[PDB]
């Protein structure tokens, strides 16, 4: 545990984030494209 | 001798004449009783491509 915070994120829920946010964003960059 | 009886079963109240019955007998929450989705495993491991 690096810090002291009562409720640490821990590093599954930023992984979990960032798969969840990645749909959209692949959608996004195929017109860029 | 104004007795209650039961009015469901047929035995109808004492007050109760030979055309009617009581109104009201039983109490209704309308609070109703539902079930969560089904978690899901596999579905977020997959990533999209939406051409």
């Amino acid at each position: 545990k690096l810090t002291s915070w009562k409720n640490e994120l821990s590093l599954q829920a930023l992984k979990a984030d960032l798969d969840a946010a990645k749909p959209s964003h692949t959608a996004m960059m195929i017109k860029v494209k | 001798m104004l007795n209650y009886n039961a009015p469901t079963d047929g035995q109808k109240s004492s007050i109760d004449g030979a055309n009617s019955d009581q109104m009201q007998t039983f109490f209704w929450l309308k609070k109703a009783i539902i079930t969560a989705r089904k978690e899901q495993y596999f579905m977020p491991l997959a990533s999209v491509t939406n051409m």
